[PDB]
């Protein structure tokens, strides 16, 4: 740039309070017709049913946790719109990285109730083999990378995956979900900077629901990294959808990152008002759907509880691809031990 | 539950382990006006209630939340300590201490040495919940002490009870070297006992023989002490074997002399810990005892540890070095 | 902030290219009299002599390194202005944290040539006891925290020290120097964010001399953290001075961080032109000073080379404050070993 | 210098250790179109010349610089590997691997296990310069292998020569598990020998007996192998003692069987490494050998290691476990 001949500190005031993109008001009305995505009836209903099926599941699993039937749970309340809305804007094979509030992405991608439940119960149907804490979901088939507890570690990983996708000449995006808290971690700074300097087709999706930052939220950081940024109303599925859709199109075409900061705290209520205004739902449909959802979730729940846990041998596999001879020795030590001392262990609750 | 918790300094009151930490912290802030407590979530008492009421008593400038950034928490702590102020940082789970590994190992541990003692961060203590908890799985269960034991310049201290915790934590806070204090979270509510209200110290780098014995020496730390205490009772009743039970307490610098003195007397040693066998701190104890006690050792030293895997969720009952695993190894060692 | 009803990504264009504050042009002329600091003759001469004495030292130690007489060296060429200029704006007791290009701060603070040399040679006069690599300087007396090799680790440490200074009610600032490279480290993100959210009286002094960032340098990151920021001409000692002086006054009064990004690649030439314009220097003074400087540096250099190294026992102290009994055992093992095998070790070059 | 470097697969050519790394890297990029190499400074050949000419040969999209951020380099690497592409990351000095400790230990090592093998980062290899170099002091000298050895899920591999390096590096790159390859930087220019031009593999988790012997077993890795090779020659000439010399090569998973088989034959063991004694990998070898070989061990196992201090600048000659320190310990052990 140029020189300046008087001393002036740049204040954090630079551009503004970044405004919040909205499409639909709290009564479900489109505010500006030029921004209506005009999504088809079947996909809007799919948005609505995904959000409410997640909410039904949340109610039941939260109570299961309170009773000690599963060890841990994290709900999705208030984030249902951000997740379904963004997920609907992605291609099926776009790779997703996340943390704890992303189950709606799976739900939109038709992840079975049986498998959400299997992971939470650590039962024999869990493809994660019962090894992680509840809600640490993952699905290779649905391109949803297994969640890990350490905050923000997925951020620079998501960038690497995006760099690899660019090389593979893919027409694929990566999306990486995280909270405003996680954005304080060093790994967040790494991800953002690497995505920009290495020109990666990635969408950073920051959920923002005083002690964490002093600038104008997370969106105000994007420009400083050279990242295109926007702030959206996270209670508005259409605002989320629109922002994700355009971010995806540009990220993939231009090999550049985008940052969306979704402001959250109801998304479900607002979407329901929209459906009524189109003549796409009514109280009888609402009642039948609440009943059907509850039955679907309760059937999965009861099945998941009654399944045995996996074979304790699965304690030892997948540490490395192969199993080192010394690890097999430990596995053999366990088997010899259970032969002698098995009455002191819950063998009847575990497979084989 | 896999363990059972069991068992001169003025007035005492019943405290569980989390309350004993609060009491240590409170005594510390009362005594030392420079002292501050900070971390991700300490202001309103923390996840395990260890800082309840401290902010109201001492002020928001002394008990405060940082951004969610473990590398920052420790760097920031170091910085406070460089000025000579007491910095008591919390890392929410020991599993999350790894982002701070560079600040602990390359910075904190070497600060005094590399400066010729022109600068130090001796007034830093990092406290963190530690150890298995029944369902913590890979990232709410870990026992990272062996990673830190290979770092000259830091101390690593782990208590077994509320009384032990308050005395050892006060000694860490007041020690003139950066200290990591690992609090066994499964004991936060479980283990309860009389604890002096007023400050007291338990020495660092000193093991405690909690039960004398003559046939074999059993060494552990944290919760696992309670496991080996039970194993000793199992051995007496089922085998007629007399066990000497030792709580290591300080992982580094460790009390080589207490452990070796016990092994000269008994001639046999079994070490147990929740952390994985390979690279675990039991290796350092075993290798040292063997060097100092070779003429007295009647049998190979046993290590009964976690398997060499990540810490599983559903499989925890099969993973942990429980009383039966310890007992069986002890039996085989006695029959050697 | 408010809502916005059309979708618009915020570009990295937001405010500008941040302009570079300048006071003195390349001919040593003041560009805008309102910005002249009017520093007294004796302090301007001290700025000039510090920069040139550093440059003389650099020439001699760089050659010493090329010959293998010391193992490593880092020069200060082109950074002499940023360091002397900023140092002159600080109070004597303001605590400094840095990396490799900060020797001018020490030099301005009258750190003895003998001690720069002692550290580089690891000799018996080194208060660091010969333990670190050359140019890893430190001085308790002059409030210059010992340099360590790992990049950016000093940044969050500097913030902690500043938080402690705030509590102590000090009228003290902390300054933390680092390069644009170091600003990519996670520890940089930690420092910046912690300084803002915890309201610390700290000056972040970033030396900027494509692969590292994509936004508008480091100064453009400040606003996003809620940090007051400026960009200055690092070849202009007066621009640096002015920015540091005002940053210090505000940081200390307001308990808030400031970021100065000094653009660098001559500072010494420009300052010399200034001195001539005031009648404060001439060619005879330049010639006498070059001769005196060279003699001072060469005397220190020769003395430093001829000193013995420290007692090898100092290998073991200061690991902990006290020396653990097991570490003393290792020290005793060394002494027993040298009694038997000493002819194979350079005992004659080390004290005692 | 404290060591002396000394000593079927098609055409060979003289290569030093840095050239052998380049040759491994070149062969890898030639064979595997997904493979990329990245780090702080690799584009123009790197600090130790290990990537010279690769960017010109393979393209700027395959050999590129990242921002200066070790935590990012490894996370980014993991990410590439998750897609199945070969990611070869460089950490400029092993001393600077610690900011990446969380990504290596909590992420890379557990990626496959925690997902039930739905996802993995097996195609990641992190290569880094390692070990003493005469004047590196605290942060250009370090030997961090023992920190990593306590982490199930990663492999840690260290070569002793140009031939060993190229074969072991190719095996790491092609191995289906995240691998850390530590390159002993003091050998980059020093050690030179014939190296096949075309690709070949040396197996992981396999020690190499480089000299048969009958009275004592000597184990080390990297540069220290050359030290113990000399110590063996000293022992033969001065004591009439026959030494069996073993290069461990893979630190984890390590070749327990080769080491134990040697010790059953000789009845004595001395392990040496540059890393500090306490928590060092020698403890794990000693403790294991003692468990498996108790009836054959005629003397306590020796560990000749670095002292429990940070790595000093001026004092390096006094710090390192040189041939005289090893020889003296071997003498005492033989006289036991
Ligand atoms: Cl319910
Ligand atoms: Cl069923
Ligand atoms: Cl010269
Ligand atoms: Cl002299
Ligand atoms: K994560
Ligand atoms: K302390
Ligand atoms: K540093
Ligand atoms: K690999
Ligand atoms: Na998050
Ligand atoms: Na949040
Ligand atoms: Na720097
Ligand atoms: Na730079």
């Amino acid at each position: 740039a140029e020189f300046i001949d008087k001393l002036e500190f740049i204040q954090p005031n630079v551009i503004s309070g970044i405004p919040i993109y909205r499409v639909m008001d709290r009564q479900g009305q489109i505010i500006n017709p030029s921004e209506d995505p005009h999504l088809p009836k079947e996909k809007v209903l799919k948005l609505y049913k995904s959000m409410t099926l997640l909410n039904t599941m949340d109610r039941i699993l939260y109570e299961s946790q309170r009773q000690g039937r599963i060890s841990f749970y994290m709900t999705n309340y208030g984030e249902e719109g951000t997740h379904v809305g963004s997920a609907a804007a992605l291609d099926n094979t776009d790779l997703v990285f996340g943390q704890y509030r992303e189950a709606g992405v799976l739900m939109y991608r038709d992840y079975p109730l049986e498998l959400f439940m299997a992971q939470c119960y650590g039962n024999i149907s869990d493809l994660g083999k019962g090894r992680q804490m509840p809600v640490h979901y993952g699905c290779k088939e649905r391109h949803f990378v297994t969640i890990s507890s350490p905050l923000a570690t997925q951020i620079p990983q998501a960038v690497g995956a995006a760099y690899a996708a660019k090389r593979a000449n893919a027409n694929r995006v990566v999306i990486c979900y995280f909270g405003e808290g996680a954005a304080s971690e060093g790994d967040a700074h790494a991800g953002f900077n690497f995505a920009a300097t290495l020109e990666c087709p990635i969408i950073f999706f920051c959920r923002n629901n005083s002690e964490q930052y002093r600038g104008d939220g997370i969106a105000a950081r994007g420009p400083g990294y050279g990242i295109m940024s926007i702030r959206v109303d996270g209670n508005d599925v259409f605002a989320v959808y629109n922002a994700t859709k355009e971010a995806r199109r540009r990220a993939v075409a231009e090999n550049q990152p985008f940052l969306i900061e979704a402001m959250t705290y109801h998304p479900i209520s607002r979407l329901r008002h929209y459906l009524l205004s189109q003549g796409w739902w009514d109280e009888e449909q609402e009642k039948a759907w609440r009943k059907q959802s509850r039955r679907k979730v309760m059937e999965a729940f009861e099945q998941a509880e009654r399944k045995p846990k996996p074979n304790p041998n699965l304690l030892f596999s997948d540490v490395y691809q192969e199993m080192p001879a010394q690890l097999r020795k430990q596995q053999e030590s366990l088997a010899r031990h259970l032969q002698t001392y098995g009455e002191h262990y819950p063998l009847d609750h575990f497979d084989k | 539950a896999h363990f059972t918790f069991q068992p001169e300094y003025g007035q005492t009151q019943k405290m569980n382990l989390f309350q004993s930490v609060t009491s240590a912290l409170d005594n510390s802030l009362a005594k030392d006006p420079t002292a501050v407590i900070f971390g991700e979530d300490v202001a309103f008492g923390g996840v395990f209630r260890c800082t309840v009421g401290l902010r109201d008593k001492y002020g928001k400038d002394r008990v405060f939340n940082t951004p969610l950034c473990e590398q920052g928490i420790v760097g920031f702590g170091i910085g406070i300590a460089v000025t000579g102020a007491t910095a008591i940082a919390e890392i929410q789970f020991a599993d999350y201490i790894f982002p701070a590994f560079d600040q602990i190992v390359n910075e904190a541990a070497k600060y005094r040495y590399r400066s010729g003692d022109l600068f130090n961060c001796g007034s830093l203590t990092i406290r963190s919940p530690w150890g298995c908890v029944g369902h913590g799985a890979l990232y709410h269960s870990q026992s990272p002490e062996a990673f830190f034991a290979h770092c000259p310049g830091i101390k690593v201290v782990i208590p077994r009870s509320p009384f032990q915790a308050k005395g050892l934590l006060l000694s860490c806070i007041e020690d003139k070297n950066p200290c990591i204090f690992f609090e066994p979270k499964i004991l936060y509510r479980a283990a309860a006992e009389e604890v002096p209200i007023e400050p007291y110290n338990i020495p660092l780098s000193q093991a405690e023989v909690i039960q004398e014995g003559s046939d074999v020496t059993l060494v552990a730390w944290g919760t696992q002490v309670h496991v080996i205490r039970e194993v000793a009772s199992m051995a007496k009743e089922k085998l007629g074997v007399s066990c000497e039970v030792i709580d290591l307490r300080t992982i580094i610098p460790w009390d080589v002399d207490t452990i070796c003195k016990s092994v000269i007397k008994t001639g046999r040693l079994l070490i147990s810990h929740e952390a994985p066998l390979t690279g675990g701190f039991a290796s350092e104890i075993s290798s040292t005892v063997q060097e100092e006690c070779f003429l007295n050792l009647e049998a190979p030293i046993s290590r009964v540890c976690g398997y060499d895997t990540p810490f599983p969720h559903i499989f925890e009952p099969f993973y942990i070095p429980d009383k039966w695993k310890c007992y069986d190894a002890l039996r085989k060692m006695i029959n050697y």
